[PDB]
């Protein structure tokens, strides 16, 4: 148990990139966290939704407002990029991805795993149905709802007239299509990951990526392995001392150094 | 295991 920090070698780092044949890149918020006088986390639950459905709609009528708006950053477009060129030489790049902003789907990324759903599909809590949903508002009462200042109102709109199931003889309550914190992610989705996971040969964790479990595991179980991580963030983490690399500053920085 | 947690 030798005291083992990361290597800052990007030219070592690039040696593997160079060679590898199936990269993961794993990334997180980098694109709790408060919105009015609420902790992100303490909305994203599923028992904030059956007590007060309108304030958690207000809330992801927000982050869909507000991320619908956003374009790819650096990160984005480095990593979509590395992809296509990698894929054109029989090389593999997947991302594994915390977010559910798609920004990596709006880069141009294939493959591409969104391990805790998304901002723009729906579930209905009656049917269970799943679809996907662009609409600025998602419904009439939403209209101009949603502002983050500590002190804002709050909508109250009545159950009936949040988002609601179009399917027949259902309409039901709508939610986010999102996995919240204290539900299980898709078992099919994590078996998938563990595929990626034993196959890559290099892993990249962004925009950290430390802190949510389960995906908080999945770059250590690569190094676990005896993989080569490397780890682009602004701070250290509390896994940071597993990897064989850290990478310090903002990743529409590095990222696009390292990858280019 | 499978369960969304900080
Ligand atoms: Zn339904």
């Amino acid at each position: 148990s030798f005291t083992a920090r990361p290597s800052s070698s990007m030219a070592d780092f690039r040696k593997f990139f160079a060679k590898a044949k199936h990269i993961v890149i794993i990334s997180g918020a980098g694109v709790g966290g408060y919105w009015r006088k609420w902790q992100a986390q303490d909305l994203a639950t599923p028992l904030a939704f059956a007590h007060n459905p309108s304030r958690v709609w207000e809330f992801y009528h927000y982050r869909r407002e507000v991320m619908g708006s956003k374009e790819p950053n650096a990160g984005h477009r480095a990593i979509a990029e590395c992809e296509t060129r990698l894929g054109k030489q029989g090389r593999r790049v997947v991302v594994i991805t915390q977010n559910i902003d798609e920004l990596h789907r709006k880069a141009g990324t294939k493959n591409l795993l969104e391990i805790h759903g998304s901002l723009f599909k729906t579930r209905c809590t009656s049917c269970g149905v799943v679809a996907e949903n662009y609409k600025s508002p998602i419904c009439p009462a939403l209209s101009g709802k949603g502002a983050p200042e500590p002190g804002t109102q709050d909508a109250s709109i009545p159950v009936e007239k949040l988002p609601r199931c179009e399917e027949a003889g259902c309409g039901g309550l709508l939610r986010p299509h999102v996995v919240w914190f204290g539900e299980n992610l898709d078992p099919a989705i994590l078996e998938e990951v563990d595929r990626e996971l034993a196959h890559c040969d290099l892993c990249l964790v962004v925009g950290t990526s430390s802190v949510v479990y389960p995906a908080a595991m999945f770059a250590p179980q690569v190094a676990a392995r005896g993989v080569p991580v490397a780890e682009f963030n602004t701070e250290t983490t509390p896994a940071t001392n597993r990897f064989r690399f850290h990478f310090q500053g903002p990743c529409g920085t590095t990222l696009p150094e390292a990858l280019a | 295991t499978a369960r969304k947690s900080t």
